């Protein structure tokens, strides 16, 4: 089997499906996140799940 | 009608405690002509042997007073997953009635 | 089963026949001169008695096996028939339970 | 037929869907009864795995606050006089009777304890019952 | 088709022969069925049903030995109302005698004795080629001499027949399917389970009887 | 309900018990005490199965033995012949 | 006479023994079934090759697994085990499509009933501890009504031939439950990287796709 945490990830699909597609003006995004923040564990979810999708698209 | 835990909290085992270090008051149910088997109380009986004093009187439904170490023999060994029982319990007795 | 019947019949018939032959009542007939009859007009050299010629009744010729052990449909009749040695079992029970009733009143 | 198979599933899913699949002439006797009367759980083979880590077991033992009491009671005064009768149910004890006095007086007088206890003692001496440990 | 008619009604019906009214947690209580080995004979599949534990001695629960033991008792009572065979075993011979003597007084069958290798696999070869196998089995005492689970409960597990046990702390009710946990080894419960069992079947062999009388009337 | 169990401490719990240096002290001066744990005989050091102490006991007063023996309160081969009338602790059988 | 055999190997074992030594005893592995959910497989030793087959048939009828089947021609769901150090892993697959599995399991499965299906064997190949472990899957998997009657909802098909169109499977036989399931997302769920490549399509080999036998 893959051993990955979430195989979905690094599956093609799960990139191609994202639904987000910056425009061209923008040319880097920062990211910071605490590891332990409980209200950041949005954030975290998002780094780990949907970036991604994102440098995919 | 009464539950099971109060006719527990009523038991005469509840009541009675660590069976060591106890006396009890019991009769037996099969003798051998060497031994005899004091059936006491709980689930096992209690073998024992005949004493040299009144060798004679030890008949079915005698009334046999005694104390006890503990109601079951078991011990676990260094292989033994489940320890090893003896099916009975050790007993001395000191008087009868 | 009805063979043994046909048998002991038809040993009857030849035990008859035999005092007939030699020439005594049938009224009167043992199995000793069944044998001197058939020692005489029969004789033979084979030292063992299994293998001489013998003329005996079915019921100590054939051993005695056991019946149908359970009737036509459904349980069988004694009570230990789902194990083997039913019998010395049962015997064995009767025995203990002499012994313990013997206990309580007390080649 | 039938099958010996028993580590599958319960005898109960085997004959019926071996009855289903038309194999069998047709249901033994106990099929019906079953059907009609099934137990709260379904006989499966399971094999027993031992226990590790922490996992030690949903028991846990049995006490009570009176048990405290019979504890103390079997510290202090222990091994009575009377011998204890188990054929008889509800059997009256020396040790049953003291934790009856104690309870009723502390949770009439609501004192302390070890005076309660003490005054429980001098109460079953003023009964008359022996006190040699 | 009224023969199966008479043979299935008793289904339809709940607590039909009137088998709750033999036991009750009183007569358990009293003859010390509650009482189990000590936590070191525990046995997980064992666990659900212990009220819980004393003196590291392990506790039945009441409650759920009754269901299992009317259970049982129904079961066996639609089984001897349809004259099905019923076959005892108790390895321990502390009550070979005793549990002999009730067999011959019910008329349903017991083996106390050594069990023997495949008596039940093969005993077509061992008896002969048509045999009617009983058609239920219980257990006294489900462990052996040496503690092992009795080869007859495997055996009936594969054979497609039902088994009836009471269960001690060290048993596996896993095979079993109407496990009854209770005390395997005190003489009063095996005493007052014989004596339930007797009550159990004379009464369903009986009311065949008188059904069987009023068909043949009517 | 009421007479339902409860999650409780066992007060039948005996006491752990307590060797009978458990709680006293040692030193490497206390040769009466030091000759008592040691053979008679040939000066061999009863090991714990014999003497019926924890091993914390054990090995402070092995130590201490072993700081009188070469310091000079104690000897090596054989047992102070006026500590022998002393009670007997450590348990034998070949007498 | 419903149920039909099949031999699924033979092999000549040699043990050794004191005073005759090396002695031949044949070994062979059979299957039994109706074509109707119910089969069976068996071992059968003897000296003899006839009396091996016998006894062997003899045993397998007497021993014998029932498997469920969704509509008479395949599995209720896909099925990947292991047994022995022998990945196995079948497929569901719909009609018109055939059996691309090991032979061994096409003759299992003519036995069984089921006309079609796909199937992979990886690791050893021991077709003895083969045959155990797809017995023993066949036997585990779940039925429909048995899923639908454990959690408290209502199953929908849904085909490629058939448009966006609910079929319902089953229903539980019990009393339906009020809410339905959370949406579960990016789901913890181990999955297998030749499938994710033959799903990608990158995964390249002649072996794969061949134009074989009937069935
Ligand atoms: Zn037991
Ligand atoms: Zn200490």
């Amino acid at each position: 089997p893959m051993k990955g945490r979430f195989p979905i990830r690094r599956t093609l699909q799960y990139l191609s499906q994202g639904n987000v597609v910056f425009k061209d003006s923008v040319k880097v995004m920062t990211v910071n996140y605490n590891t332990h923040g409980e209200l950041g564990e949005g954030a975290r979810k998002f780094v780990f799940f949907n970036i991604p999708q994102i440098q995919y698209k | 009608v009464e539950s099971f835990a109060s006719m527990l909290r009523h038991s005469p085992l509840t009541q009675m405690g660590p069976a060591k270090d106890k006396l009890v008051i019991g009769r037996i149910f099969h003798i051998v002509e060497n031994d005899l088997y004091i059936d006491f109380g709980g689930k096992f009986h209690c073998v024992c042997r005949r004493p040299e004093v009144d060798g004679e009187k030890y008949q079915k439904g005698t009334r046999v007073r005694l104390r006890l170490l503990d109601l079951e023999l078991t011990s676990r060994f260094l292989g033994a997953t489940t320890d090893t029982t003896v099916l009975e319990a050790n007993a001395v007795l000191l008087g009868i009635q | 089963e009805d063979f043994i019947k046909k048998q002991i019949e038809e040993f009857n018939i030849g035990k008859r026949h035999l005092a007939n032959m030699m020439g005594e009542d049938p009224e009167t007939f043992t199995q000793e001169d069944i044998d001197r009859a058939i020692a005489y007009l029969f004789p033979s050299g084979l030292f063992e008695k299994r293998a001489r010629p013998v003329m005996k009744h079915p019921e100590q010729i054939f051993p005695r096996q056991r019946a149908i052990q359970w009737g036509e449909d459904g349980r069988p009749f004694h009570y230990l028939f789902y194990t083997g040695k039913q019998s010395y079992y049962s015997l064995m029970h009767d025995v203990y339970g002499m012994l313990l009733n013997l206990e309580k009143h007390q080649r | 037929a039938g099958s010996r198979l028993e580590t599958v599933g319960s005898i109960f899913s085997r004959t019926r869907d071996l009855v289903r699949a038309g194999v069998l002439k047709e249901k033994p006797l106990w099929f019906d009864v079953y059907d009609a009367f099934p137990p709260l759980r379904e006989p499966v083979f399971q094999r027993p795995r031992v226990r590790y880590g922490k996992a030690k077991a949903p028991i846990q033992d049995i006490w009570y606050h009176e048990d405290r009491i019979r504890a103390k009671f079997y510290s202090v005064y222990g091994s009575g006089q009377r011998a204890f009768d188990l054929f008889n149910p509800n059997f009256k004890s020396t040790c049953q009777r003291f934790v009856e006095k104690y309870t009723e007086l502390q949770k009439l007088g609501e004192t302390d304890e070890e005076k309660l206890f003490v005054e429980t003692g001098k109460a079953l001496l003023a009964e008359g019952v022996i006190l040699r440990r | 088709d009224f023969n199966d008619k008479i043979l299935n009604e008793p289904l339809k019906h709940s607590d039909f022969f009137n088998v709750k009214e033999l036991f009750s947690v009183r007569s358990l209580f009293d003859a010390r069925v509650h009482l189990g080995h000590k936590a070191g004979c525990r046995h997980r599949f064992m666990e659900p049903y212990i009220f819980g534990s004393r003196l590291d001695h392990d506790i039945i629960d009441l409650e759920q030995t009754a269901t299992h033991l009317q259970l049982a008792l129904n079961f066996t009572a639609h089984m001897a109302y349809r004259k099905g065979i019923i076959l005892f075993i108790s390895r321990n011979r502390q009550f070979s005698y005793l549990i002999e003597n009730m067999a011959r007084d019910c008329g349903e069958y017991a083996h106390t004795r050594y069990f023997r290798g495949g008596m039940l696999t093969n005993a077509r070869l061992l008896f002969g080629p048509t045999v009617r196998l009983p058609d239920l089995i219980i257990f006294l005492h489900t462990l052996n001499n040496i503690f092992e689970p009795h080869v007859a409960v495997r055996d009936a597990a594969k054979m497609n027949i039902p088994t009836v046990g009471i269960v001690d702390t060290n048993c596996n009710p896993c095979l079993i399917t109407y496990p009854v946990p209770g005390n395997d080894d005190s003489p009063l419960a095996v005493h007052l389970y014989c004596r339930l069992f007797q009550t159990a079947i004379t009464r369903a062999k009986e009311k065949r009887q008188q059904v069987e009388a009023l068909y043949r009337l009517q | 309900n009421e007479d339902l169990p409860i999650s409780m401490e066992n007060p039948y719990k005996e006491p752990l018990k307590k060797c009978i240096l458990c709680g006293k002290h040692v030193d490497y001066k206390n040769v009466q005490l030091l000759s008592q744990f040691v053979s008679p005989f040939t000066g061999c050091i009863y090991g714990r199965h014999i003497t019926g102490l924890c091993g914390k006991k054990q090995k402070e007063i092995t130590k201490a033995i072993k700081r009188a023996q070469i310091m000079g309160f104690m000897p090596v081969t054989y047992k102070d012949p006026a500590y022998l009338k002393d009670p007997k602790v450590c348990n034998i059988r070949y007498r | 006479e419903d149920f039909d055999t099949r031999i699924l190997e033979v092999r000549n074992v040699f043990t050794m023994t004191a005073k005759e030594g090396r002695k031949k005893s044949i070994r062979v592995l059979v299957a039994v079934g109706n074509g109707k959910g119910a089969a069976g497989f068996s071992i059968g030793k003897a000296t003899d090759r006839m009396d091996a087959f016998r006894k062997a048939k003899n045993r397998a009828v007497h021993h014998l697994h029932y498997i469920e089947r969704y509509e008479d021609h395949t599995i209720f769901h896909d099925i990947s085990l292991r047994f022995k150090r022998t990945h196995i892993k079948m497929k569901k697959q719909p009609k018109g499509y055939g059996l691309r599995c090991h032979r061994a399991i096409i003759t299992i499965c003519r036995l069984i009933g089921i006309k079609d299906m796909y199937a992979k064997v990886s690791g050893s190949i021991n077709m003895l501890s083969l045959t155990q472990g797809l017995f023993r899957g066949l036997s585990r998997q779940e039925t429909h009504q048995q899923l639908a009657d454990k959690k408290g909802l209502h199953v929908v098909e849904i085909r490629e031939e058939c448009g966006p169109l609910p079929i319902v499977v089953a229903s539980p036989r019990g009393p339906l439950r009020k809410d339905p399931e959370p949406e579960d997302e990016v789901p913890d769920v181990k999955l297998d990287w030749e499938d994710v490549k033959t799903a990608q399509g990158m995964k390249r080999s002649v072996w794969s796709n061949l134009k074989r036998a009937a069935t």
